[PDB]
């Protein structure tokens, strides 16, 4: 009771400072959310005049003269109406249709099954005072559309990423396909080459035996936080790979990479930052390892001409 | 400096207050954060859109209701797939389907065969962008079963003066015949019948060297003119060249209007010229070529 | 004694509320930034995890 009754007074002032510190932070935040709510009383807007040249997909478009990377209109098949897409016409000979793109966290990626089915986000934006949209936005083309494209014929997949120090690596896949909804958009890939680490087919580098194998994405089904189709078998509604606000991906048990994860600014992040203390976030372990969100990440496809 | 140890019990409960109070404010905040997130799911609104109304051409569409200009999807009878076009509807129910446009030189018209076939440029609701629909598409629209068409060449100089030149039975052929332009007759217009030829005084055959009716399309990588050389490669464009022209709306867009032989290492008259309305050294400020069923042109 | 048990609970509690607040901080940051693609504009801001990180280390240097 000598100094003990001194340790107590120390906590009654320490705890007191924190609790009153936090209560004020709560106030600052409540304020920030109200301003943003006011900014949402109106939307952002784009003026994307549509290019004339068009076709089944970006490869055909570039073969018709479309040589500038921007938003184009494409009709992969005469059944469904034509849709907007972003064409990368410079990266490795061009002709790439962008199916996924992350670059600034302007778009929520933690969505339910239906939005991942139809697609969401912004395809393109207006560039330095111009009538056309030459810069891509953040978007996920949509499972249905991606499946239809990869099945039209041999499709190759190019995955690009950048960290917060400007470093860039890439993952190539000469063969890539995605079945339809009835088959849970099951994914299959092959013929790897790159500098990012074949995380899709071999699972995370820093893992051994079954611990690594369970991080293989190839052959996995697609799951959203409201639709479990992962490699985790159990009745434990807690062990699932995709929790709320988590992205939709070809999760297994659980991942080596997740291009559709939350966009953490700065890169590194801790367990006491993650809503569920799980490794959600633009991850690609085989390069930057676990708990590190990329600054830029994209997925592009192109017909594969042997 | 440490107060009475009887204060503890009180102070212990007071911290418990600002702790539970905080946790509550945190629950209320997390609900507000949910609402905010639900207001940030939509994408940016695009000012440009494409009407759901469709048809064989812009006229077929208007005869269906289309009341305002803007991008539409048409699919001529013998066409494989549908494609986007810029329909022009006026206060009379006329649906002009436009295939060429100039208004600021924001589009380089020096393109090849493929490009001139598939089309280049941009379409827009406000009809404020330059483009070239594409020979193949222009061909499908003007050769639909038994439907005679009419072309109207609307011009404008740098002063708000605007003339026009209408040609009846306008028609463009298939690649097999090099997208050949043909028409039955000049149907009027203060712009003048440039397609018929023009006598510049440079040669006794000028007229013969500058008529466009029956001329095949030509681009630099596909010389189909009536000259020893390459008209298209000289003027740097794609057009129904002869030897070479009297009306060239796909020319180099010279800013201001006036230019001369001091404009090129060979002093070519490669501007948007229409000889019967202005001198071959005066590139227009605007240009627009649109077609519509002939049996509609009053 | 027993009044001491009250403090050993408020220690774990204010640590839980510290982690909970830290997460809410990051959460709000990601959501606010994600409106940039939907709303007229997004509140330009920057998180100060540091202050959060100190109060955590500072609590442990009192929890013992
Ligand atoms: C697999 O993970 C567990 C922890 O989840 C770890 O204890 C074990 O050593 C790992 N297996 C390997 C590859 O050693
Ligand atoms: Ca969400
Ligand atoms: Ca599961
Ligand atoms: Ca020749």
């Amino acid at each position: 009771d000598e100094t003990v009754n001194s340790n107590i007074p120390t906590n009654l002032r320490v705890l007191r400072s924190i609790l009153e510190n936090l209560r004020s932070k709560i106030q600052k935040l409540e304020s920030d959310v109200s301003a943003q709510m006011e900014y949402c009383r109106t939307p952002c807007t784009v003026s994307c005049n549509i290019p004339v040249v068009s076709g089944k997909e970006c490869e055909e478009i570039i073969r018709k003269g479309g040589e500038t990377s921007e938003m184009y209109l494409i009709q992969p098949d005469s059944s469904v109406k034509p849709y907007r897409v972003y064409c990368d016409m410079n990266t490795e000979n061009g002709g790439w249709t962008v199916i996924q793109n992350r670059q600034d966290g302007s778009v929520d990626f933690g969505r339910k099954w239906d939005p991942y089915k139809q697609g969401f986000g912004n395809v393109a934006t207006n560039t330095d005072g111009k009538n056309y949209c030459g810069l891509p936005g953040e978007y996920w083309l949509g499972n249905d559309k991606i499946s239809q494209l990869t099945r039209m014929g041999p499709t190759e997949l190019l995955i690009e990423m950048e960290d917060w120090k400007g470093d860039k690596v890439k993952a190539h896949y000469g063969g890539f396909t995605v079945q339809n909804e009835a088959n849970k958009y099951q994914i299959s890939v092959n013929k790897y080459r790159g500098t990012a680490g074949n995380a899709l087919m071999d699972g995370a580098s820093q893992l051994m035996g079954e611990n690594r194998t369970m991080t293989i994405h190839n052959g996995m089904f697609f799951s959203t936080y409201d639709r479990d189709n992962d490699g985790w078998l159990t009745s434990d509604p807690r062990k699932q790979c995709s929790k709320e606000d988590g992205g939709g991906w070809w999760y297994n048990r659980c991942h080596a990479a997740n291009p559709n994860g939350r966009y953490y600014w700065g890169g590194q992040y801790t367990w006491d930052m993650a809503k569920h203390g799980t490794d959600d976030g633009v991850v690609w372990m085989n390069w930057k390892g676990s708990w590190y969100s990329m600054r830029k990440m994209s997925m592009k496809i192109r017909p594969f001409f042997p | 400096y440490e107060a009475s140890i009887l204060t503890h019990d009180s102070s212990i409960r007071y911290l418990q207050e600002i702790y539970n109070s905080n946790n509550q404010k945190i629950v209320n905040l997390k609900e507000k954060v949910a609402q905010l997130a639900a207001q940030c799911q939509e994408p940016c609104k695009d000012t440009v859109q494409i009407h759901d109304i469709t048809g064989k051409d812009c006229q077929d569409i208007a005869n269906k209701g289309a009341k305002q200009s803007g991008l539409y999807f048409i699919k001529p009878l013998k066409a494989n797939q549908q494609f986007l076009v810029y329909c022009e509807i006026d206060g009379s129910g006329n649906g002009w389907t436009v295939f060429q446009k100039r208004l600021d030189g924001s589009v380089d018209f020096k393109k090849n065969w493929i490009q001139y076939k598939e089309g280049f440029g941009h379409l827009s609701p406000t009809g404020t962008t330059e483009f070239w629909l594409g020979n193949e598409k222009i061909h499908l629209i003007s050769t639909q079963s038994a439907i005679p068409y009419a072309l109207r060449v609307e011009l404008e100089d740098w002063n708000g003066r605007t003339s026009t030149a209408d040609y009846a039975m306008f028609k463009v052929g298939p690649e097999a015949d090099k997208y050949r332009l043909t028409y039955a007759y000049f149907a009027g217009g203060d712009a003048g019948d440039a397609f018929d030829g023009f006598d510049f005084g440079d040669d006794p055959s000028d007229k013969f060297f500058t008529s466009h009716n029956g001329m095949q399309f030509s681009t630099w990588d596909n010389d189909n003119d009536k000259f020893e050389g390459n008209c298209a490669e000289q003027d740097g464009s794609g057009w129904w060249m002869n030897k070479c022209h009297a009306g060239h709306l796909n020319g180099v867009y010279y800013q201001g209007g006036t230019y001369s032989k001091a404009s090129t290492p060979n002093g070519y008259d490669n501007g948007i010229i229409w000889a019967t309305w202005k001198t071959r050294w005066y590139s227009m400020k605007k240009t627009t070529m649109k077609i519509i069923p002939f049996n509609r042109l009053t | 004694i027993e009044k001491v048990q009250h403090i050993q609970l408020l220690q774990k509690n204010v640590r839980a509320q510290l982690v909970d607040m830290k997460r809410l901080e990051v959460d709000i940051d990601i959501k606010i930034r994600s409106c940039r693609g939907s709303c007229s504009r997004a509140l330009a801001r920057e998180v100060d995890l540091k202050d959060y990180e100190d109060q955590q280390k500072q609590l442990e240097q009192v929890i013992a």
